[PDB]
RNA sequence: UAACCGCAGCAGGUCUCCAAGGUGAACAGCCUCUAGUUGAUAGAAUAAUGUAGAUAAGGGAAGUCGGCAAAAUAGAUCCGU
RNA sequence: AUCUUGGUGGUAGUAGCAAAUAUUCAAAUGAGAACUUUGAAGACUGAAGUGGGGAAAGGUUCCACGUCAACAGCAGUUGGA
RNA sequence: GCGGUUCUGACGUGCAAAUCGAUCGUCGAAUUUGGGUAUAGGGGCGAAAGACUAAUCGAACCAUCUAGUAGCUGGUUCCUG
RNA sequence: UUGGCGAGAGACCGAUAGCGAACAAGUACAGUGAUGGAAAGAUGAAAAGAACUUUGAAAAGAGAGUGAAAAAGUACGUGAA
């Protein structure tokens, strides 16, 4: 598959970056089927697409 | 030649010595592959990513200078390949790499 | 026009071209002149240089400011087990240069030698000298005879000797093989010596002595392609220089229209046979003397090995040489020694040498102790020891 | 159809052949000559270890300024390499005419490389651009392959005074 | 640093808005978050000669047309000019 | 005729394809994967950005589906083709 | 930001028909710059170098007069007698 | 009467010739612009342009076939160097 695509919308529909979006990797097949944003919000919904949380900068040690 | 597990050390700092820094984790790899075929000799090797994520852990040129491996000579189920066996080479997750000697596993 | 100013050229034309040796045994090219009163003898020897140190002694030289005096000497120790004897070579003068006539070998040859034969031994079958073997057998009338040959027309005699590699530290098993002369006697008692000696050891003590000078025949360690600025130690040019430093920048005139083989050009540097000579013996050491690197004055029984091996080498468990100062070749490279050939007579060559004290600290950093006891006594208990 | 000049018996001879190969002209005629002459399993062995850097290709021509291998001396030579590109399009021509010779019933223990021969295609032209708004060729040296596998398969005038000579000698023999 | 111009998918050129945390005088340099990218023929080896980057005993411009190149100096506070 | 147009050599499988820190493991796809996609890791731009928009200019390059003969100075299943 | 001193550094069949690196000049005005607009070839414009006027300047580019003239250079095609 | 329209001709040229142009030629393409401005004709009587088989992922090969000839296969008359 080549879901370059997917990846694109799924950072769209989630209104994060591409460097945040996750496709299962085991779940190829479904997400090629996804061309749609409803298509793509339907695989946010049930875990398929996930937000990746914000790498961490920590105020710590300059507190 | 047979099934067989066995766990090893690799000294990667006698191999990595004088390697320019870009290249030290990616020569670690490559002779990860070398002492598997050394050892079970089968021309493929199969790197589990868990080791991948364990030679890079410090960066390109922040190799371990031992790692304790686990090799697997297994059989090759796909099609019809060129070697009937390879070696599947995985971590073993310990506190410290020095002190072991090659042991078999069951 | 002329040159500017005079400058010596630079390198010697006498050590042209500077290749790489043909074998990594240098050859022996000339032996001492014989002289046949006395008894039979090797000219030289085969050893395999182990390392250097260094050494204190007291001068005697009359004149000297340092006449009575300690000095400290820089030494190298060659590791010289005996030579196995395993044949004798009969040459003949010609019109056109010495020719050997035959060859006769000893019956029996140990796999250290029959090595040297083979480039792939372990898939031989391992025939060398199977048949030859089989001439010994009945009276072995057909070595009888040969030697008869030898004794007849040669006018200089040769042994083959070998090598027992498996003795020293090193990885190989394949001995070296040379011929060395037997000078002393007729050429009858020679090639009877030879006889006599088949299959038998010879050790450095029967060659050589304490004070001797001698000669030292190796291949120069190597250094691969170099430039000229260290191959022949040419200037380097000035830092503005286009297109490179480390050059000759004329190198030639318009006419001849030709490179000339006088100037200095990039090429193989070292692995060059040489010839050193007058190294004085400094000590004859026995392989089974456990104080073969004690003295008169320093009575701490020990060997000649420093604490950790000789770096690159190993230990010294045979009978060695030790050499004043240095000689060709690098650690584990197969030696020859070689009698002087001439009767030197200087003050420096007729000096009887006497050592107060043999260095034997570890070579493999800035070693401060000469034994492990005195390293125990000094540090006193560690935690590893507990 | 219409090969180079052959001396084989058709009969006992299949063929095969590519045209306009995007492949290196003067690396396949030294693949070429490599084979050439050989039995037809022998060089298809070969041809495996060329690929696995076993044995060489040894370039006897088109080798000006290449380095030189140990591999070469089994065929006398200090220049040698292993063109995996070359190799490859010389592999499914010899894959294909083994089969047609297996189509016309010939016996493939038997079948040697009898002719095999590379010829120059058309170049095919792009440009590279050079210092100083220069523009020069860069060009690619295509080739046309063929070959051709086959089985193996195992008055006196006399003047009167020579004849005189003759009759005399025989008169004497008897 | 591939949508424009430069013969091209060219290290060149081509007007402007928005602008996070630390260090620090600072939109300096260095490190990070959001966002973006991970492109640029590769593999093996580590000779000479290079290019770019370095260090050097003792001497200290003797080098050279010429201290060219490099080094040394360097912030801030007080003093003293 | 440093003739005109066209074609072709030797040079030569040679010079070379080395600026912009950097890649790695697995799976998928596929005849074929250093280079495609996903995942994992390692890094970089470091907000006077390799981020987000525009003006001039270009003109469909946007997006999808199919898809590799040519083009992307290696490759190619990928692409501003 | 604008410039372009030195290395007479890289490169010098280039990344490039003027670039690259370091070093350097200037950095709140006689400053830098977009767009609009004016000036056209014996003409313009010039804090002046004969500079600049679309890679063209001690007189641009395009077409024509024009196959311009040449006491000068080069070439000038079959055989034998 | 080197234009326009309609005719008839030639000891003229025969695809590098003859108009620049025998052809989708004042075209494609270059140039900011005025302007500049190519290359490129011929399978066979007829597409009868190779069904079908086989090897190959495929391009293609090998057969088979069409044709008077594929020593005519669209990379098409002849086919020099
Ligand atoms: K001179
Ligand atoms: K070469
Ligand atoms: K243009
Ligand atoms: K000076
Ligand atoms: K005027
Ligand atoms: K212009
Ligand atoms: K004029
Ligand atoms: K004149
Ligand atoms: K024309
Ligand atoms: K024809
Ligand atoms: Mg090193
Ligand atoms: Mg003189
Ligand atoms: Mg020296
Ligand atoms: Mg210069
Ligand atoms: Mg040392
Ligand atoms: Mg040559
Ligand atoms: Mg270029
Ligand atoms: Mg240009
Ligand atoms: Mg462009
Ligand atoms: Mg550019
Ligand atoms: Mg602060
Ligand atoms: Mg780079
Ligand atoms: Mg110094
Ligand atoms: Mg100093
Ligand atoms: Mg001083
Ligand atoms: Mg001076
Ligand atoms: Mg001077
Ligand atoms: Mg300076
Ligand atoms: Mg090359
Ligand atoms: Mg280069
Ligand atoms: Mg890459
Ligand atoms: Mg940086
Ligand atoms: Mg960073
Ligand atoms: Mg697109
Ligand atoms: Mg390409
Ligand atoms: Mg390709
Ligand atoms: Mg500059
Ligand atoms: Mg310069
Ligand atoms: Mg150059
Ligand atoms: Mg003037
Ligand atoms: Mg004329
Ligand atoms: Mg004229
Ligand atoms: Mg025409
Ligand atoms: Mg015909
Ligand atoms: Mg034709
Ligand atoms: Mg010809």
């Amino acid at each position: 598959a080549n879901l370059r695509t997917q990846k694109r919308l799924a950072a769209s529909v989630v209104g994060v970056g591409k460097r945040k979006v996750w496709l299962d990797p085991n779940e190829t097949s479904e997400i090629a089927q996804a061309n749609s944003r409803n298509a793509i919000r339907k695989l946010v919904k049930n875990g398929t697409i996930v937000k990746k949380a914000v790498t961490v900068h920590s105020k710590s040690r300059t507190r | 030649k047979d099934v067989v597990t066995r766990e090893y050390t690799i000294n990667l700092h006698k191999r990595l010595h004088g390697v320019s820094f870009k290249k030290r984790a990616p020569r670690a790899v490559k002779e990860i592959k070398k002492f598997a075929k050394l050892h079970m000799g089968t021309d493929d090797v199969r790197l589990a990513p868990e080791l991948n994520q364990a030679i890079w852990k410090r960066g390109v040129k922040g190799v371990e200078y031992r790692l304790r491996l686990r090799i697997s000579r297994k059989r090759n189920e796909e099609e019809d390949a060129k070697n009937p066996l390879f070696s599947y080479v995985e971590p073993v997750l310990v506190a410290s790499a020095k002190g072991l000697q090659t042991v078999v596993v069951e | 026009s002329h040159r500017k100013y005079e400058a010596p050229r630079h390198g010697h034309l006498g050590f042209l071209p500077r290749k790489r040796a043909a074998s990594i045994r240098a050859r022996v090219k000339a032996f001492p002149k014989d002289d046949r009163s006395k008894p039979v003898a090797l000219t030289s020897f085969l050893g395999y240089k182990a390392g250097m140190t260094t050494i204190v002694r007291d001068l005697d030289r009359p004149g000297s400011k340092f006449h009575k005096r300690e000095v400290v000497e820089a030494v190298t120790v060659v590791d010289t087990p005996p030579v196995v004897v395993v044949g004798v070579v009969g040459y003949v003068e010609t019109p056109r240069g010495l020719r050997s006539l035959t060859t006769v070998w000893a019956e029996h040859l140990s796999d250290e030698v029959k090595r040297r034969f083979y480039k792939n031994w372990y898939k031989s079958k391992k025939k060398a000298f199977t048949k030859y073997s089989a001439k010994y057998a009945q009276d072995g009338a057909g070595i009888e005879r040969e030697l008869a040959r030898i004794k007849k027309y040669a006018s200089v005699v040769r042994v083959l000797v070998h090598t027992q590699i498996r003795k020293t530290p090193l990885a190989q098993k394949k001995a070296h093989l040379a011929e060395i002369q037997l000078n002393g006697g007729s050429i009858s008692e020679k090639v009877d010596w030879a006889r006599e000696h088949f299959e038998k050891t010879v050790a450095v003590d029967s060659v050589f002595e304490q004070n001797e000078m001698i000669d030292a025949i190796a291949v120069t360690k190597g250094h691969g392609f170099e430039g000229v600025t260290h191959r022949w130690g040419t200037k380097k040019l000035p830092r503005k220089t286009h297109r490179g430093l480390r050059k000759v920048a004329c190198i030639g005139a318009w006419h001849p229209a030709h490179v000339m083989w006088s100037v200095a050009r990039a090429g193989q540097r070292g692995y060059h046979s040489r010839t050193s000579i007058n190294h004085k013996i400094y000590r004859v050491g026995k392989g089974d003397d456990e104080a073969n690197g004690a003295t008169s004055f320093d009575r701490t029984k020990k060997t000649i090995t420093p604490m950790g091996g000789f770096v690159h080498y190993g230990e010294i468990k045979n009978d060695f040489i030790m050499v004043k100062g240095c000689i060709p070749g690098n650690r584990k490279r197969i030696v020859t020694l070689r009698k002087s050939l001439y009767t030197n007579t200087s003050r420096k060559a007729l000096e009887e040498v006497s050592l107060k004290w043999i260095d034997t600290a570890s070579k493999f950093g800035k070693g401060r102790f000469q034994t492990p006891a005195e390293k125990h006594a000094f540090m006193g208990t560690l935690k590893k020891d507990l | 159809a219409r090969y180079g000049a052959t001396s084989t018996n058709p009969a006992k001879s299949a063929s095969a052949r590519g045209s306009y190969l995007r492949v290196s002209f003067k690396n396949t005629r030294e693949t070429a000559q490599a084979i050439n002459g050989w039995e037809l399993t022998k060089a298809q062995k070969y041809l495996e270890q060329v690929l696995d850097h076993q044995r060489a290709i040894p370039f006897r021509r088109f080798n000006s300024s290449i380095g030189r291998t140990a591999q070469g001396k089994e065929f006398g030579v200090t220049k040698a390499r292993w063109p995996a590109k070359s190799v490859k399009f010389v592999q499914g021509l010899l894959q294909n005419a083994a089969a047609n010779a297996e189509a016309k019933g010939l016996d493939a223990t038997k079948l040697y490389v009898s002719h095999i021969q590379v010829n120059q295609a058309p170049k095919q032209r792009r440009r590279t651009y050079r210092a100083h708004g220069r523009i020069n060729k860069y060009e690619s040296s295509p080739s046309h392959i063929e070959l051709v596998v086959t089985e193996k398969e195992e008055v006196v005038r006399l003047t009167s005074r020579q004849r005189g000579r003759i009759a005399a000698q025989k008169r004497i023999a008897a």
